[PDB]
């Protein structure tokens, strides 16, 4: 619940010169990795700049702000839903 | 069926054009299925959703067009508790539900068990690479799912 509140504090900033996006802080990105139990440049590396496979190549590119703010907002509501769906087994487990 | 001494009352009470205006897959086809289907297409956008959706609706007798917007993109439909707007921005997106599987793998191995478990299935996250930009949204396609059997 703490991590799913923590990834809305993660802030994209599009910068001018490459017209991507980077992480313009660490603390945002260090509470999340550190509550997910996961490291914080794979994370980084993957928010920004995902390394890909479409069928048969490997695609490596660099992600807009717009589209990393959808990123961190989509995996935001997907770990709560599978919180939920979690919860709701674990309940069935015990009645029955 | 038990043959007893009756005559029919009709009391006027069914809904099912209003049902198959939402629900109906194939002969004319109803909202969700094209929202399913025009969600495949790399030059499809929220906005053509609703172009399309007057093609095959429009006069329909439980279907309304909004109050001439076309730029937030909404319809009108008439459901039994009365006539709702519906505002189609961003629902090919959430027809769709895709997510960044290169983080979504990070946490299929991460070092606490917990999310671990809750990430165990990770077979069925669906790539896009979808550049979402107003008025030119572009659908490339990037997909990934175990023997090819993903569903809107």
């Amino acid at each position: 619940v703490s991590s799913v509140l923590q990834l809305g504090n993660i802030v994209f900033k599009k910068e001018r010169n490459t017209d991507q996006a980077s992480m313009p802080d660490n603390t945002a990105a260090q509470k999340v990795c550190h509550l997910m139990g996961i490291n914080v440049t794979d994370f980084t590396r993957s928010i920004l700049t995902p390394r890909i496979k479409v069928g048969r190549d490997v695609v490596q590119k660099a992600q807009t702000k717009e589209q990393a703010d959808f990123a961190i907002e989509a995996l935001a509501k997907a770990k709560f839903e599978r919180l939920f769906r979690w919860i709701l087994t674990r309940v069935n487990k015990a009645l029955d | 069926r038990e043959g007893i001494e009756w005559n029919f009352i009709d009391f006027g009470l069914d809904l099912q054009p209003c049902i198959e205006l939402i629900e109906r897959p194939t002969n004319p086809p109803g909202v969700l299925a094209l929202l399913d289907e025009e969600c495949w297409f790399p030059k499809a956008t929220d906005t053509s959703f609703v172009e399309k959706l007057i093609q095959e609706q429009g006069n329909h007798a439980k279907f309304q067009k909004s109050k001439q917007l076309k730029d937030k993109t909404e319809f009108c439909i008439l459901h039994y508790a009365g006539k709702v707007t519906y505002n189609a921005s961003a629902w090919l997106t959430k027809n769709m539900d895709p997510l960044n599987d290169n983080v979504t793998s990070l946490l299929n191995q991460s070092s606490d068990k917990f999310v671990a478990d809750l990430w165990k299935d990770v077979d069925r996250i669906v790539g896009l690479d979808q550049m979402a930009k107003m008025t030119e949204s572009s659908l490339p396609s990037a997909s990934k799912t175990k023997k090819g059997m993903f569903r809107t």
